[PDB]
Formats: structure tokens, sequence, C-alpha cells
């Protein structure tokens, strides 16, 4: 399954630059179904749990702007659930939150909880690869 | 205006 670009988060980590590429794929199946009601509310319980399905890819080093080096993590989600996401700034931040959560404890270890999303870049690395 | 990752 090679993932679909979806859009890039920049953030830090006291030892430089990170950036998470979240991608689609429509193979992977979705946390299907509920709407904004529902979830909204059982953040507050449920869990765990918990749903969300995303792949977590490996780190992948690639340049940056000014010539210096940092690190690219690619997450991919169901494309049908994506395209819920993007016109939903809650749900959004509740993505890019599982994702930075997630990441930390597969690799070790601070993140930046803070972070920033591109506007017109929608992937650093290639990108890869991944578990079909 | 940007960040410095893109393509005051």
């Amino acid at each position: 399954i090679q993932p679909k670009p979806g859009f890039c988060v920049k953030t830090n980590s006291s030892e430089g630059k990170v950036f998470i590429n979240i991608c689609h794929s429509p193979s992977i199946p979705p946390p299907a179904d509920v709407t904004e009601d529902e979830l909204l509310q059982m953040l507050e319980e449920d869990q765990a749990g918990f749903r969300i399905p995303m792949s977590l890819g490996e780190p992948h080093a690639e340049l940056d702007a000014k010539g210096q080096g940092c690190t690219a993590y690619d997450v991919a989600v169901n494309s049908n659930f994506y395209l819920r996401m993007q016109n939903s700034d809650f749900l959004r931040e509740l993505v890019v939150t599982i994702a930075r959560e997630g990441l930390e404890d597969k690799y070790g270890l601070q993140l930046n909880p803070e972070w920033r999303m591109l506007k017109y870049r929608s992937f650093l690395g290639s990108i890869s690869q991944q578990n079909i | 205006e940007l960040d410095s990752d893109d393509e005051s």
C-alpha cells in the first residue's frame, strides 16, 4: 500500500526539526463510522479503545530549505476518512495529536506538542513505502 | 507571512 500525500506538519523536538507527512491510502480501513456528535464526546471516555487506525512509517531523513538535515515521518489514514477530516479543523487537530502521540511512543521520545501546518507543501519526503 | 519550509 503506497500512500498518497495529504498534508504536512512542521514541528520541533529539542534536537531539531520534525515534519509529519499525513497521507492516506484507500486500504486501511477507517474507524467507520461516526459523526461529529458522537466522537467530539467519546474522547472524554470510550478509550481504550481507541480507534483511528493509522500506520506510522519509519523515520527518513531529508534536507530542509537552508540545507540542514531533519527528520520526516509518514502517517497514513483511510482515504474516505481523510476527506471527512479535510473540511473540519477539530478532527484535523485530533488526527495530528494522535499522530504525534503514537509516534512518541513507537520511536521515543520527546516531540513538540505545539505545531504548525504547512500551506503549499503536502509532503517532505518521497514518499514511502510501505507495509503491503 | 509564511513558514521557512514552503514553496512578515
